[PDB]
């Protein structure tokens, strides 16, 4: 960040000051030796000592001072707050220091402030974080160096053995035939080796195949052709993901020969070292006898104005959930000039009934309009306490707590949605409260009194099944009347033989209740195991019991299989700010699970570095990510080049952007491709894993394929090359679009659920295309946009060739693909458009206009910008239909004049039926998902009203017949003859 | 009376999803219930909302051969009669936990009389107006969210800053502080000497070093000045949309009830979607 010509003072230890001049290229051992080299005609050298024995420290732009154990790093690069550098003798650990070093800049803050922050569940999250991180660097050292290599590569497995007939059909006889490539050679010569085998075959009898056809203790595995992906394990080759893809689309599998010597010693050995942290009257809950009480002193700042509002009052409530224990009790003392209440509000909740995860929200309100019946209430500002600390003890004494602003659009006065805590800013509004003193430290009681307490206290064969299997089957989100309650908890002991009904006994119960919350904890301490998609359901915010979402995740331990992770990891994270503590089961579960497989690892950090900029859960993600990048291995020095490969991408845009916009197109053109020629952008861009797939490789940019696009938001077209040998077999360049300015979050949250509705309809045997191609979030309005090949907006097909005929899209395909092929273009246009149809209708995906969607060469279409992933751009829960346009029905229909007259028409149709059954079919997976992106803070979710579109589209109200005869009148409604 | 049309039954709402009835009972005391047909849409359940412990509980009134009521077996004549003999006595009978009544009855009859100029042209003038002014705050309000978010994240990089320019000041402190150290005893030897080259280039480098002191202080000074400015701003930035935000609500409020007043006269759905907005307004 120093172009110019540079003096750069000199704080010599002895006292002397120097200004030398360097370039901003000069590494900090070549300035020590000049400044050395200078110190001496100056006086004061007598004291001066040798290089070696000095070292440098600063200030960077982040106001921390380093002090300098690495000196081959240029200067450019060492991010100084002002160009001065100061020698001081050693102090610190070479390695230590290093280390924390790439840690900051990996995470984006440094790692100083976690030490500087005194927070004793902080410091024990630290300190205890390091057994799981221990744990995990042994399993990796386990199998040496075998072990090192599946953790590094880890096997892309679908979850099936088996293949579903649809594609099994596609199968010669049951075998696949395989390219096998044998490189070995004193040149890079290139030979092929053509297997058919059966698909139950395993990697070993592959390669014993592949070495009986070559006419001669495996010494050889085998890689994918074009890409960083191994077969490392032991499993039947139709499971790995390429593979089966290749069996989908028809595609010819290629692999190749690599020694396993060769991948063994490219493996650099991972070290993993503690840190310096490592080194460095009670009576339970029940015998209390009291109500729960608090006192509300002062809010210090409130930014009200004196004349529009008058009182300004603050709303408090205990809550479990999203469920009021017990009514709110408000204060009104004060006016707005003088915010002091100093009232002991008393809540009407006994102290001994108080659950394990009760809270505490808070919200001053400001009411206005008094005049009149209708009075007003609008919030200030928001908080939360977590009445039970990490070590289950009561909070007891004065306490304060900075408030947040209330999130954009939320209305209600209470946010229990909020992470407890207070804000870390400090010219906020804080407000001082009071909690009463029982003598005595107030702690939860252990395990054994809550079992001495449980058990003690206490159609329709026997009991009302078919009612139970109803109300099981009844999807989450639906009522669940007072009757039923009572019902569910009255059975409670047979609910058992139905342990998909844990969800909805734990609705039943009452938490304000200590005898009903004793039993309920040891019938979920008996509980069988469930399915971890249901076990994901307890993880949500409305279940914030620390048994129920310890059940939660043991039972994702058991059943949760690594793919499933990788599907489910956005979520997974995103209720990692529902969690009430830093250390907990589904964290240390999550970090174990990240620290034995890279791709995890790779996606686990980049989603947890998405959310640095949200100050609400800042602190946990950073030492979550503090922890991940000090026991990750090698791969920190490739997060480190991605990182900084973005952080120059993310410079060039701003630049671009608020500038020079005005500024043209071409002028722009100019200064971008200067910047990339620029060395040290174009050597920080050069050469690292992509971010959207660590295999693939990014390389050699070609900057007269890179560009900016001519939307609105100015997004990088840039492209790469392929590094690896056999690039031409999958594809010789990358190119990805990166787009500074737009959330990408909800496109990500779209394009999981489309890749899940994929995996259900294959699964039950129908084939409808989709592209979930890839995006990321890389922190706010910035993210990645993976291209797709060949693909042409139907914009782009009307507007080529010359070019309002509906037909110009049929005649564009019908030249594309001739002879035997059209007849699968067309299939896979109508397939594409089925599931297009169906999962935009589910979905509610907004308006789609010509330049949103693109036809692929092939025939395939896609969809491009979601945008709003729900109809909450207009309102929740007649809404927005999917729409099917003319040239979509005439490529359909074959070019042929009445569309509707033809039977690819009623083909389609039967498609979209099948397809939409599936979807209401497991429409409870799709409830759960959207119900744990809650905590995302995207503008839509936000409470739970806004997840009940999805059920007013898939009609879970009506039954299975009318929700049919509903989607029926919708396409009918929608097409409306055109 | 007793046995009267539940359509003219005040606490009937007819067909409303449990987001508007969650909508409505926001935030009110104990007793208060409004019954509306079932989402499932099952003739004869008819559940009722009855807001207790602050939660809005659901209870199911079972239908069975021209009867109805909470649970088996059924002894009630109709909802109407339901409802009034469980408004004049508590729920404890049916469940010992829920003892309280059914008091407050939401009625759609009094926001039926708080719309005024109830001819068509009046409230489709109104609906227009009041419609533009929603617009007009609703981006007020935007332009205000995004200057606050602007600003604060001003105030947090001139924060970082300034304490960035208070780590650089220790550490020249420190170092002149070093400097007079070994200066005071280099002085008074060469004093001791009889020679001023190297007095003369000490107190030169002593010099110089004071006056960049001097200099980041006044930078440090000027930042310091800036961020107490920019504070102020960022106050007062809160207080007008904290200011603002009451108003943008009471419009919404108003321009849905002059919607819902133009919808219940059986005039076209299609002319209140084009005199609206036809535009993105959430309604």
């Amino acid at each position: 960040l120093m172009p110019p010509r540079i003096l750069v003072e000199c704080l010599l230890p002895n006292g002397m000051i120097v200004t030398l001049e360097c370039l901003r290229e000069a590494t900090l051992i070549t300035i020590k030796h000049e400044l050395f080299k200078e110190a001496r005609k100056y006086p004061l050298h007598q004291l001066l000592q040798d290089e070696s024995s000095y070292i440098f420290v600063s200030v960077t732009q982040e106001a921390e001072r380093e002090e300098f154990f690495d000196e081959t790093r240029r200067l450019c690069d060492l991010r100084l707050f002002q160009p001065f550098l100061k020698v001081i003798e050693p102090v610190g650990n070479r390695e230590e220091k290093i280390l924390n070093r790439e840690i900051g800049f990996a995470i984006g803050m440094p790692v100083c402030e976690f030490d500087m922050v005194k927070d004793p569940e902080v410091q024990d999250f630290r300190r205890n974080i390091l057994n799981v991180c221990k744990e995990a660097v042994d399993l990796r050292d386990l199998n040496s160096p075998h072990s090192r290599a599946m953790y590094v590569y880890p096997p892309n497995v679908e979850s099936s053995p088996e293949l579903p007939k649809h594609i099994y059909n596609k199968l010669d006889k049951g075998q696949i035939i395989v390219v096998i490539w044998v490189i070995v050679s004193p040149n890079n010569d290139k030979q092929k080796y053509t297997l058919k085998i059966n698909h139950d075959c395993v990697p070993e009898q592959v390669i014993a195949e592949a070495i009986r056809k070559k006419t001669r203790q495996g010494k050889y595995i085998l890689k994918v052709c074009g890409c960083d992906e191994y077969f490392l394990e032991k499993y039947p080759l139709s499971q790995y993901k390429y593979i089966r893809s290749c069996i989908m689309l028809g595609r010819m599998p290629n692999l190749m020969l690599m020694a396993k010597e060769s991948l063994y010693s490219q493996l650099p050995m991972d070290c993993f070292t503690m840190p310096s942290y490592s080194r460095r009257s009670t009576k339970s809950l029940w015998v209390i006898n009291s109500a729960l009480r608090i006192k509300i002193l002062c809010a210090t700042y409130v930014n009200v104005n004196i004349r529009d509002i008058d009182k300004i009052y603050v709303r408090t409530g205990i809550y479990h959930g999203g469920e009021p224990l017990c009514d709110n009790v408000n204060t009104q003392r004060v006016p707005c000039s003088n915010p002091r209440w100093n009232e002991w509000l008393n809540y009407d909740i006994y102290i001994p009934d108080l659950p394990r995860a009760a809270r505490l929200c808070l919200s001053i309100c400001s009411v206005k309009g008094r005049k009149g019946a209708k009075e007003e209430h609008c919030p200030l500002a928001w908080g939360n306490i977590n009445l039970f600390d990490y070590t289950d003890t009561l909070v007891s004494g004065k306490m304060a707590l900075n408030l947040w602003p209330v999130p954009h659009g939320l209305e209600d006065l209470l946010n229990p949605i909020g992470v407890t805590g207070s804000n870390p800013n400090k010219e906020t509004p804080c407000l001082e409260l009071e909690f009463d003193w029982f003598s005595s430290v107030v702690k939860f009681p252990d395990m054994s009194v809550i079992e001495e307490h449980a058990n003690w206290s206490v159609e329709l064969r026997e009991n009302d099944k078919e009612q139970l299997k109803a109300i099981s089957t009844r999807d989450p989100l639906s009522e669940i009347t007072e009757q039923e309650k009572d019902f569910l908890w009255s059975h409670r002991h047979y609910c058992v033989t139905i342990p998909e009904i844990l969800p909805k006994l734990l609705l039943s119960v009452k938490w304000n209740s200590r005898d009903e919350v004793a039993q309920m904890y040891c019938l979920v301490k008996d509980w069988p195991p469930i399915k971890p998609e249901q076990a994901m359901e307890l993880l949500d915010c409305n279940y914030p019991d620390p048994m129920v979402r310890g059940f939660a995740v043991r039972c994702l331990e058991k059943y949760l299989t690594d793919d499933k992770l990788s599907q489910y990891l956005i979520q997974l994270v995103q209720v990692l700010k529902y969690e009430q503590y830093l250390d907990n089961l589904l964290v240390r579960f999550l970090l174990k699970k990240a620290l034995t497989n890279q791709r995890i690892g790779h996606f686990f950090f980049w989603h947890l570095k998405s959310e640095m900029h949200n100050k609400t859960v800042s602190q946990r993600f950073g030492l979550l990510l503090e922890s991940y990048c000090r026991a990750c291995g090698m791969y920190l020095k490739h997060l480190n080049r991605q990182v900084e490969a973005m952080e120059k991408l993310i410079n060039l845009t701003d630049i671009l952007k608020q500038e020079k916009k005005d500024e043209t197109q071409k002028v722009q053109m100019k200064f971008l491709v200067e910047q990339m020629r620029r060395p040290d952008f174009m050597d920080a861009l050069q050469g690292f894993l992509s971010p959207l797939n660590p295999a693939h490789q990014l390389g050699n940019l070609r900057l007269e394929e890179c560009r900016i696009m001519s939307s609105a938001k100015r997004p990088l077209w840039l492209n790469w090359e392929n590094p690896d040998i056999m690039s031409e077999l999958l594809f010789q360049n990358n190119e990805i679009i990166f787009k500074n300015g737009d959330d990408l979050r909800q496109d990500m949250l779209t394009l999981q659920i489309i890749r899940i509705m994929e995996n259900i309809w294959q699964n039950q045997g129908l084939d409808l295309r989709m592209l979930p191609y890839g995006c990321l979030s890389i922190g706010d309005c910035v993210g990645l946009i993976e291209v797709v090949r060949n693909s042409h907006t139907i914009m782009q097909i009307q507007c080529k060739g010359g070019g309002f005929n509906s037909h110009t899209l049929h005649q564009w395909l019908k030249d594309k693909n001739k002879g035997e092929i059209y007849d699968a273009a067309i299939d896979l246009f109508t397939r594409s458009c089925a599931g297009y149809c169906v999962a935009t209708f589910i979905l509610g995906i907004g308006d789609r206009h010509n330049s949103n969607i693109m036809v692929k060469d092939d025939g395939q279409l896609f969809h491009i910008d979601f945008g709003h992933f729900l109809d909450h751009k207009k309102k929740k829960f007649e809404r927005v239909p999917f729409v099917l346009t003319q040239d979509f029905l005439i490529v359909i229909s074959k070019g042929a004049q009445e569309c509707t007259k033809t039977r690819e028409f009623e083909r389609f149709q039967e498609m979209c039926y099948k397809a939409y059954l599936a979807i209401r079919q497991h429409a409870n997976l799709f409830i759960n998902l959207f119900s744990m992106m809650l905590g995302s803070g995207m503008p839509e979710l936000q409470s739970f009203d806004d997840i009940a579109y999805i059920r007013k589209t898939l009609a879970l109200d009506k039954t299975e017949q009318e929700a049919l005869e509903y989607f029926m009148k919708q396409m009918n409604d929608a097409r409306h003859g055109g | 009376n007793n046995n009267m049309s539940l359509q003219d039954a005040e606490w009937y709402w007819g067909d409303i999803s449990r987001e508007e009835v969650n909508e409505k009972l926001r935030d009110t005391a104990d007793g208060t219930f409004l019954v509306r047909d079932a989402s499932t849409k099952m003739h004869g359940d008819y559940t009722l909302t009855l807001r207790k412990g602050g939660n809005n509980k659901l209870i199911k009134i079972f239908h069975r051969d021209g009867k109805y009521g909470f649970s088996d077996p059924l002894t009630f004549s109709s909802v109407v009669e339901l409802i009034n003999h469980y408004r004049n006595e508590s729920l404890a009978q049916y469940n010992p936990k829920l003892d309280v009544k059914l008091l407050y009855p939401v009625s759609k009859y009094q926001q039926d009389q708080v719309v005024k100029e109830d001819n068509i042209e009046a409230v489709g003038k109104k609906l227009h107006e009041y419609n533009t002014q929603f617009q007009e705050k609703s981006r007020e309000y935007d332009r205000l969210y995004e200057e606050y978010t602007r600003t604060s994240q001003e105030i947090q990089m001139k924060r970082t800053a300034i304490e960035a320019f208070n780590e650089t000041i220790k550490i020249f402190e420190e170092q002149c502080q070093t400097q007079e150290r070994y200066s005071k005893e280099y002085i008074e030897k060469f004093k001791r000497e009889g020679n001023e080259k190297e007095i003369q280039r000490i107190m030169h480098n002593y010099d110089k070093l004071k006056s960049r002191i001097s200099e980041i202080i006044d930078s440090r000074r000027r930042l310091e000045e800036d961020l107490k400015k920019q504070a102020a701003e960022y106050r007062e930035i809160d207080k007008r949309m904290n200011s603002i935000k009451p108003d943008l609500i009471q419009l919404r409020k108003t321009r849905d009830q002059y919607l819902m007043w133009l919808t219940q006269k059986g005039v076209r759905q299609k002319k209140l979607n084009e005199w609206l907005g036809n535009e993105n307004t959430e309604d």
